């Protein structure tokens, strides 16, 4: 069912229920639970991590993943192995770092070519995309998170694919990655439980933006002062979000696009419905992330079309699906909170200045040092202007 | 396994209007 | 029951069970769950967010709130709408920002008048209150959080009220906001479950404080070196909290008040009891936050009087109460933890320097730059003193 | 059973079920739940915090702890007291701070002697240990967290002991604190549920390190550029962790030890098994943290020996044990996450610069100020080199 | 709905004595 | 008391592959 091989050489299949999860740009991940048996013994007693799993979904979808977590429990006179795994087109990026500090202006192809140095994978952009400047390179950082920053600046979304060729993974970078899908949904036919959530606690009608003042000014608001607003503003009225304070961008064409993007990203709609697969009927609905879909729930006020952003497959044996879960538009309110928490908890404990007993000594020492050197610089300025 | 989601969901609800 | 109106014009009532929550200074919030019906159809299929809810508690308590969250679930051949809402005397503050960076000395009336510019609401202080200086204004910030900072400096508590007049909300700022209440409690009569919690893990008997040294010194402890202590110290003995290191305050009258406040805030007592309303008897006990109350639990060692800090009402239909929950003194141990977590998780992800793969590059780059410019400044100092 | 005394004078016993927890270096803690009775009344109605608990484990293990949390619940016509408590050889450290900012080079005995000033406790190192330099002292900090930093630099582990003498607590500092234990384990005999967890998401085969470049350089990679790798690398291959960027260490002997320590700390194995005490048989297995033990689970592929890192005792009455829980090697995956979260949530809310509405003003103001003073310093440099 | 509070309460308990 | 562990365990599971 699931062909797993060491990092050197031959394969071996095992039957086990799988739980895969795929997002548009975020890392995909799977999980499963092997158990000891008369079969599987030679494997289960001999798996070391970074075992290479593949041939999920049968004799197709040869998307090769790698295990990183390994649990081993004892049940009766046998033993379980829960385990986790991640993509090679993502892990292979988490392999390598870059030490040369990228800095300055950077066109997109140059940037996403220097980071694909030695990995072997390939990138390509579809539409014309502008260029910007990256302040400090991640000398002690992965290729992955610099890929994150690059997507945040230039290519707002992406999609990988195992091309026909061996050891190749084309990264189609694109804003708002999508493909049409023939299938569809409705409350009656494929949508058991439709949770429509409309979160708006950080939302906006008009908004201000400042983005060409030099690095040393910070508020003497030169640099394309403007405020924009969306169409819905006129009935809701005067509100506004955190203005686009940070910016070294010259033109005004940018200052409206980024600004309206700051607006329309905030009136959030997460549809964490549930999907239930029909095999004997409607088989042509294998959900895949980053596709278009036309949902329609009667008695809800809903017929529009949306895009998948999260999908969650399970597959017991023979790669037959049991159920699916999906989320549309924004991935969740939930997962946004959880990522916020985990980012806080990992950014912290990666630092070293933290001292829980009276913190801010490390920050206040720094800030007072800064103001003191500024005072000394003032003295130097006066003393030099004297001469 | 089923349970983490309900608590985290109520938590994200509580993240609305917790702050002056 | 609950009169809700769009942001433009006419009202419409609905019956629905409500869950309100009110704290002293913190934002109040409510929640409720409408459902589809033969009634309510014209509304429920036509609510957009920032719908204006009011006439809670019947033909009285016309405290107009606004919805910001909207869930829509499908139950049977009908649909639910869970939803959340917040005060207009708080949301209307979250509307507007201030871009002019408040900076320097500031008397309280001036400060809480510049922030009530265009909002229409009104503020007033009761007792005489000193003045201090605010270092940096929140140019990209709400009026609300600057109100928070102002309360943290000058007016340690507040209380809003819908005065008789239309579109007015008097903010009585006061330290330790309280009003006498005729009602009371006891274990026998109104207090089902008394959880008395006495948390002391960050507590103090004596304490040091430094607060007039200039901005560029940071420890050459000029500026009113002193250590104070409370009355209970003499039996517990030598402990001390984080000293009042940060301070630009001249006088010594302050340095004892703030210091003893740092002390007595820490031997914490949270009484998260439960309240159960008697309607046929004892009706004159509508609990309201920021009031005095005289509890008394026999077989506990308790007859003192306290103040409410949190209250949690529910009201099914006809605005009849079912139960109440309350917390006294400090709002909880629980909620303090949860606010700590959420502040961490939202302060993080609001930043942009964070890189989970090897963090501290963004901080160490900065710090090393700072020490390097200090070295260059040392060179300049020597080279100028030469001439 | 449990002899508790006020901070001044006489003792009083109570029977109550206890829950103790002991880690190697981390603070131990206990918890228990007294209840009102015909007995215990004089005590329970008269406990104030920092009551001094002792004589756990009977007429032996006179390890005196102190209560800091006090809950009081009402059950029927009686009342419960849940409560928590901590070691005096740790709390007595959390008592006192140090205000003189330790700074510069520091030999280990000097450092761990200046911090044991007035506490009365004693420290000693067993093996020869090198010395390093501490950048900023914790003027507003506990003796405890400076003890933490000291252990992080020089003495990578420790172990306290109540020596025979009164008011003495020897701190045997040691790397990898261990003592042999005659007892043992196996799946059949003492190990009910063996959860073996092998976490590797932040792991390494080779790794780079930079540690002698001066404070003002930050990447012009002078200072012992090198990359090392472990033995298992050759089959897993090219990966690497966050390189040892931060360092002011001269020699190369260090740069391999610390580097391989960064490696081997990451392929993590947490065995959060469960232990069940046999009293009538096998009594000589009182588990104690920081000991060696030889586990062996058949049908698992396991006979190696490990060390305890966490233990969790309970004792109902007469100090008879009911069950034990333990964790081996690294304390958990779980607790690592939880400590990460709580460190984030407490480091935050200890600060004052945080403003949830548009954060980064406090950081960007600072950074732009820094670059501006650097620009002014550039101007000064040019203007001085002119003269 | 009822459940978030018990877990968060035990969490705040655990926040006592988690740190050296 | 029994419950905190299951949620925190699933949380630590979720800490694997949450980040680009």
């Amino acid at each position: 069912t699931i062909t797993i091989k060491p990092p050197k050489g031959n394969g071996a299949p095992v039957p086990v229920e799988t739980t895969l999860v795929k997002k548009v740009n975020a890392d995909g991940v799977l999980t499963f639970d092997i158990l000891e048996n008369k079969y599987t013994y030679e494997v289960i007693n001999a798996i070391g991590k970074r075992w290479i799993v593949s041939h999920v979904e049968g004799e197709n979808d040869k998307k090769e993943y790698v295990i990183t977590v390994i649990d081993r429990k004892s049940e009766g006179d046998r033993q379980l192995v829960e385990c986790t795994a991640r993509e090679i087109p993502i892990d292979k990026l988490m392999i390598d770092r870059i030490y040369v500090n990228v800095t300055g202006s950077f066109t997109v192809e140059r940037y996403f070519n220097i980071v694909f140095q030695g990995t072997g994978m390939l990138f390509e952009v579809e539409g014309k995309v502008k260029s910007s400047k990256f302040e400090n390179g991640g000398e002690g950082d992965t290729r992955l998170e610099m890929f994150k920053k690059g997507l945040e600046h230039f290519g707002l979304e992406y999609k990988i694919t195992y091309d026909k060729k061996k050891d190749r993974y084309k990264f189609v970078l694109t804003p708002f990655a999508n493909q049409k899908a023939s299938y569809f949904i409705s409350d009656e036919v494929n949508a058991n439980a439709i949770k429509l959530e409309e979160d708006a606690s950080d939302f906006a009608t008009f908004i201000r933006g400042y983005g060409n003042y030099s690095g040393e000014e910070t508020f003497e608001h030169a640099g394309l002062v403007m405020e924009a607003r969306s169409a819905l503003a006129e009935i809701y009225g005067d509100i506004h979000a955190e203005p686009f304070k940070d910016g070294k961008v010259t033109d005004q064409e940018t200052m409206d696009k980024e600004l309206q993007s700051r607006l329309k990203k905030s009136l959030k709609q997460s549809l964490s419905l549930d999907f239930l697969v029909l095999r004997e009927s409607y088989p042509e609905a294998d959900p895949q992330p980053g596709d278009i879909v036309q949902i329609k729930s009667t008695k809800l006020g809903l017929n529009d079309l949306v895009r998948i952003v999260q999908v969650k497959t399970i597959r017991g044996i023979n790669n037959v699906i049991v159920k699916q879960d999906v989320t549309l538009g924004e991935f969740n309110r939930e997962q946004r909170y959880m990522k916020k928490v985990n980012t806080a908890a990992n950014y912290v404990s990666g630092l070293n200045d933290v001292n829980l007993s009276n913190p801010s000594k490390a920050a206040e020492n720094l800030k007072s040092k800064v103001a003191s050197i500024a005072k000394s610089t003032l003295d130097l300025m006066s003393r030099t202007d004297l001469i | 396994d089923a349970l983490t989601s309900i608590v985290n969901g109520r938590n994200a609800k509580r993240n609305s209007e917790y702050y002056l």
